[PDB]
RNA sequence: GGAGGUUGGCUUAGAAGCAGCCACCCUUUAAAGAAAGCGUAAUAGCUCACUAGUCGAGUCGGCCUGCGCGGAAGAUGUAAC
RNA sequence: UGUCGGCUCAUCACAUCCUGGGGCUGAAGCCGGUCCCAAGGGUAUGGCUGUUCGCCAUUUAAAGUGGUACGCGAGCUGGG
């Protein structure tokens, strides 16, 4: 269990709440973050943040290591934040945020228009790259998701909306 | 950039093109490098050239050691390497031939005695099809 | 005004376009790029020793980006009227009738040649552009006079079929 | 003439060279000299190593009919190419069955003239098994001389298709099955784990131990 | 890969041979420019060649077990440039000083000229 | 997809992972090697 | 295949399988040996098939032994014949095999490459086999 | 950090590690492949392999064995306690 | 306990023929191959022959494979 072990060593400003089964952060620059826990992780509080478990189990083993990780990416996610980068690759895609709506052009008769949900904002630097701006990473990951799953990338030629840190294969049409 | 040019540019620009993937800039005020050099041997060597196109237009022209590829092929015989090397020899070298321009190479080579900067220039012919004997 | 197809089953045409022409112009289009058709015409105008004038077309389209086209052509040896300048670029948007006027200019422009045409007083000199047979007329020969003048009741020797013009 | 000499002994040594060309023959009709040179020019690289596509009469205008009773004489195809036929060629045509066909973009006649091509050629001639027999006592007859009473042991047995003997691994006879019984029943399939008999009127040489195949042969033809 | 059959065993056994040399040592620490600066400061080889190498500080505690250069035990922590001279005492310590004048990287850790702790 | 009795791995890239009470192999270089059952 | 020359008798009946092989569990020429743990009876196409199959992957040197020889002749009745009428005709030869029976042998070879011949072996074999080394005893 | 001969030779408008074929050496090193991948029209430019540093105590695999998991598709209606 | 085929009328399974959703491809596109999920609805007319079947002609998105006393004569027929 090493990653229960590590201490989360939050920074300077943060804000720290413990309702026994209950942890809520504060955090400068985006907060209101909160999270139950199970029955079987004791949060013992001090200058820093530590997980231990209640049992002996298995499932006790495993799940006091994923608190300890979601646990560290609030803390990361007030102080810092998270953002992930897309980009569009192919001859006519673009890109547009309009406020809270992300406009696209993938390459069909309409052009698509996605709602951003509350919390998290895109803006687009260019007609090619999409930055996603967010304080907590599972609803971040998952609009990343749904934008790069309408146009995902091709074998023959790469086009299509794709992870700026994403390796994409390449095929030719034989002979 | 790291162009070629081949014993004279100032004129024709075939093959000099410094507009295509770079910053283009004065093509009548860079062809004079071909003057001001003067190619050096014979006007047959293709001589290596940097250039950098600092603030906006400013021309450097460095030049570097005549590439080991023409040494081999228009000094000791046909000016074209072989198809196949180490399967059919091109051409015979004697290992005078190779320390005649391995003192004017002196540029790198990382070479601390002239015993093991040999051994690089035999590594070169042998990939040409070229047979290279002591 | 010549106008060549531009499939690759009909280069023998292209030739004999090319030496008749005494200009070339080398429509190339601005999303596409360089495609091996205009490498084989920039080939045919290299053989004629003619000058070439190019016009990047559908640049309407948003894509557009003429700029690829002159490292492209670059690269076959064509340079920019820019650059060094030997040839002249310009944009032209066909079926919306930009720049149009501006290539108009362009290969009007080339009187280098000064195009001295000798006496239109001589004796017809012409070539054959096409020919084909009309079952109510016979033999029916498009021919491009190249110097003199040609008149009507005129003895005409064309290849090995020789005659004299009943019509023109 | 002298062309055609020269091409004629050069196409004649190379043809003794490799052996013999399956060969296309059309009579090629255009509106313009252009045209009928670039047809002719890119009808030539549509053949194959055994096939390949000849024009055996070329011309500008309508179809006639010297050309048509040209195509009559050479089992040609008569493409005409932006041009019609009069009335005297088509009552040739009619009388006949020439087929001839019309059209205005020369990639319609590559196309048809690929799909003929692809026509002119019919091997993969190799076997597969349906079953095999062995022999195990020996019978006479009127009609077939030496019956081989035996054992089907792998597959199937079917009345009318071809054989394979072969004993100690080496084939002796390859023709077909003409008389197969079970008892006096004249049965047109046997199984395996079935006992049969077997005749075949040019086998004549039966003995114990000699082993039968059955199979039949699938043709999945070839491509250019 | 490094095995500890013989590449701890044969580089011990080199480094304290080395060990017997002239007494100055220069020590640094180069996570700097590229490798064709290490090589700029290894045409040295060519004038002066010292040492011109960096070994394990793992490694470097095993060697160096003669109690000639016993002061770079304390100093050898994280990378070591251990470039202990032949002869003319110094020059190491001279040239990489211009060397550093002229680049960002290098740390120079200390010096082995006799008896001297740093 | 390859769907068979007998899953395992077909180079060094693949995992043999237990997802939902089913045994794949999922490979992050080459997708021909995907496998399930077994 | 394998079968012998001539025989007393021309069938046998079909008898019973019981007991374990107290003789040929030993490597007495070899240096490693496939041995059965199962009961069963191999059908001399599947002892040919496993030889084949178990040479082919050595390809270079190596000493190959064969311990079982099929010497049981077994009949088998046509189809659509009722029952009676006699015993039926001989078929195919079979050997008896007992839990611990040592199938093939070889040396010569790394025991890794006997280990990966006699997997591929294995897998022709109606029976559970093992893999097994020379004990002195 | 991940380099110099070096755009290796041929081919190609142009093939510069990375269209295709042949070869696949040397040099200073701790380490760097005539290169496994992405990208360039060709360059350029982010990776990997490899090596040095930090970290700070376990890690890798096989054998025997109890209970379980896939392999497991049918016809009037659950319908194989 | 009336045995083939035809007519009329059906009902179920899924080991899916079409339509629907997907993975791989030696998948450029248009078309394909193979495997996974899926039983809601659909799923020819004739010439020959007593034929089921089969072979032909011309269609269709497709002309599925099987169980039901090889479904169905106290529902018809009677060519075998
Ligand atoms: C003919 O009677 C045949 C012989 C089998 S082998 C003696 N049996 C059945 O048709
Ligand atoms: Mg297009
Ligand atoms: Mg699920
Ligand atoms: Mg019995
Ligand atoms: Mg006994
Ligand atoms: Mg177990
Ligand atoms: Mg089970
Ligand atoms: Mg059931
Ligand atoms: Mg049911
Ligand atoms: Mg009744
Ligand atoms: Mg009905
Ligand atoms: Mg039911
Ligand atoms: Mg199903
Ligand atoms: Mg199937
Ligand atoms: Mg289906
Ligand atoms: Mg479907
Ligand atoms: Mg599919
Ligand atoms: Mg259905
Ligand atoms: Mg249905
Ligand atoms: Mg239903
Ligand atoms: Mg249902
Ligand atoms: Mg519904
Ligand atoms: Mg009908
Ligand atoms: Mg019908
Ligand atoms: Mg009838
Ligand atoms: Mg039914
Ligand atoms: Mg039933
Ligand atoms: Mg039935
Ligand atoms: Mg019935
Ligand atoms: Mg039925
Ligand atoms: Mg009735
Ligand atoms: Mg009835
Ligand atoms: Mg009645
Ligand atoms: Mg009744
Ligand atoms: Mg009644
Ligand atoms: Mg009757
Ligand atoms: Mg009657
Ligand atoms: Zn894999």
């Amino acid at each position: 269990s090493r990653v229960a072990k590590n201490p989360v060593k939050l920074p300077a400003g943060v804000e720290i709440k413990l309702a026994g089964q209950q942890l809520s952060i504060k955090g400068a620059k985006g907060a209101l973050e909160l999270k139950v826990h199970p029955s079987v992780e004791v949060i013992q509080d001090s200058g820093e943040l530590r997980f231990a478990a209640r049992n002996g189990d298995q499932q006790t083993r495993a799940m006091a290591g994923t608190t300890r990780a979601l646990v560290n990416n609030m803390v990361v996610g007030v102080s810092q934040g998270f953002e992930r980068k897309l980009q569009l690759v192919g001859v006519g895609y673009k890109a547009q945020a309009k406020g809270q709506v992300l406009s696209l052009s993938l390459g069909f008769s309409h052009p698509v228009d996605y709602e951003l949900p509350a919390g998290i904002v895109a803006e687009t630097p260019s007609q090619t790259d999409i930055l996603i701006k967010g304080i907590d990473k599972q609803l971040v990951g998952q609009v990343a998701a749904e934008i790069r799953d309408f146009r995902p990338p091709e074998p023959y030629k790469g086009k299509g909306v794709r992870y700026a840190d994403e390796v994409v294969r390449r095929k030719e049409a034989k002979k | 950039i790291k162009l070629q040019v081949k014993a004279g540019q100032a004129n024709p620009s075939p093959p000099v093109g410094p507009a295509l993937g770079q910053h283009g800039v004065n093509i009548m005020e860079f062809c004079k490098a071909f003057n001001a050099k003067t190619q050096g041997q014979e006007p047959g060597l293709p001589t290596p050239v940097i250039i950098t196109v600092y603030s906006d237009r400013s021309f450097t022209f460095e030049t570097k050691s005549t590439p080991a590829a023409v040494l081999l092929k228009k000094a000791a015989g046909i000016t074209s390497g072989s198809a196949r090397p180490n399967s059919q020899k091109v051409g015979t070298v004697t290992r005078a031939q190779l320390e005649e321009i391995a003192k004017t190479k002196q540029a790198d080579l990382t070479a601390a005695d002239l015993d093991a900067a040999v051994r690089t220039i035999a590594g070169s012919a042998r990939s040409m099809g070229l047979n290279v004997e002591g | 005004f010549l106008d060549t197809p531009g499939h690759a089953a009909f280069t023998a045409m292209r030739a004999r376009g090319a030496q008749a022409t005494d200009i070339v112009i080398l429509v190339v289009a601005a999303d596409d790029g360089v495609m091996p058709q205009t490498q084989e015409a920039v080939q045919h105008a290299k053989a004629a020793g003619v000058p070439i004038v190019v016009a990047v077309n559908k640049i309407d389209k948003p894509e557009a980006n003429p700029d690829n086209i002159k490292n492209g052509l670059a690269a076959l040896d064509v340079i920019p009227e820019e650059w060094g300048g030997d040839a002249p670029f310009v944009p032209v948007s066909a079926k919306l009738g930009t720049g149009v006027d501006e290539l108009l200019e362009a290969v009007l422009l080339q009187a280098e040649v000064l195009e001295l045409k000798a006496t239109p007083s001589a004796p017809g000199r012409g070539v054959v552009v096409e020919s084909r047979l009309d079952k109510g007329r016979g033999p029916v020969a498009t021919v491009l006079v190249q110097d003199g003048t040609l008149r009507q009741g005129d003895m005409v020797l064309v290849g090995i079929n020789y005659g004299r013009v009943r019509a023109m | 003439l002298a062309r055609a000499h020269a091409g004629k002994l050069e196409n004649i040594f190379e043809n003794m060279g490799q052996e013999e060309k399956k060969t296309l023959n059309i009579v090629l009709k255009a509106d313009v000299r252009g045209s009928l040179e670039a047809l002719q020019g890119s009808l030539s690289g549509l053949g194959n190593d055994e096939v390949q596509v000849r024009v055996v009469g070329g011309g500008v205008g309508g179809i006639t009919e010297s050309d048509a009773n040209l195509a009559l004489a050479s089992n040609a195809v008569l493409f005409g190419f932006n041009v019609r036929a009069d009335a005297g060629a088509r009552k040739i045509v009619e009388a006949e069955g020439l087929d001839m066909r019309y059209y205005n973009v020369i990639y319609d006649i590559i196309e048809d003239v690929k799909k003929a091509l692809t026509g002119m050629l019919g091997s993969d001639l190799r076997e597969n098994i349906l079953g095999i027999a062995e022999v195990r006592d020996v019978f006479r007859s009127p009609k077939f001389g030496a019956i081989a009473g035996c054992m089907v042991t792998e597959g199937m047995v079917h009345r009318n298709r071809p054989i394979r003997v072969l004993r100690d691994d080496v084939v002796i006879f390859e023709g077909e099955l003409e008389s197969l019984r079970r008892f006096k029943d004249d049965v047109a399939e046997v199984r395996a784990g079935m006992e049969c008999g077997i005749g075949v009127k040019s086998y004549n040489d039966v003995k114990v131990g000699d082993k039968i195949e059955v199979f039949e042969k699938v043709e999945v033809a070839r491509s250019l | 890969m490094a095995i500890k059959l013989e590449d701890k065993k044969a580089i011990v056994a080199e480094v304290n041979e080395a060990a017997k040399a002239a007494l100055s040592a220069v020590v640094a620490d180069a996570r700097g420019v590229t490798v064709g600066a290490m090589t700029g400061l290894r045409k040295e080889a060519r004038e002066a060649g010292v040492y011109v190498k960096v070994v394990r500080n793992t490694l470097l505690k095993r060697a160096v077990e003669g109690t000639q250069f016993d002061v770079l035990n304390d100093v050898f922590k994280g990378p070591t440039l251990i470039a202990f001279s032949n002869e003319h005492p110094g020059a190491a310590a001279r040239i990489f000083r211009e060397f550093a004048k002229g680049q960002d990287k290098f740390e120079i850790k200390a010096a082995a000229f006799e008896g001297q702790f740093l | 997809m390859k769907v068979r009795a007998s899953v395992k791995k077909l180079c060094r890239n693949c995992k043999i992972i237990r997802r939902d009470g089913i045994v794949r192999v999922i490979c992050s270089a080459e997708p021909r090697h995907k496998q399930r059952q077994g | 295949m394998l079968q012998p020359k001539r025989t007393k008798f021309r069938k046998q009946m079909t008898g019973h399988n019981r007991g374990l092989a107290h003789r040929g569990s030993k490597v007495s020429f070899g240096e490693y040996a496939l041995k059965a743990t199962s009961r069963g009876r191999l059908t001399a196409r599947q002892i040919e098939s496993a030889r084949r199959a178990l040479t082919r992957h050595v390809k270079r040197g190596g000493k190959i032994w064969i311990r079982v020889f099929p010497d049981k002749p077994v009949t088998k009745k046509p189809l659509e014949v009722r029952m009676g009428k006699g015993k039926g005709g001989v078929e195919y030869w079979v050997a008896q095999i007992q839990p611990g029976k040592v199938l093939y042998e070889i040396e010569g070879v790394s025991e890794e490459l006997a280990r990966e011949a006699f997997a591929l072996a294995a897998a022709k074999l109606p029976l559970a086999t093992s893999f097994v080394k020379r004990t002195v005893m």
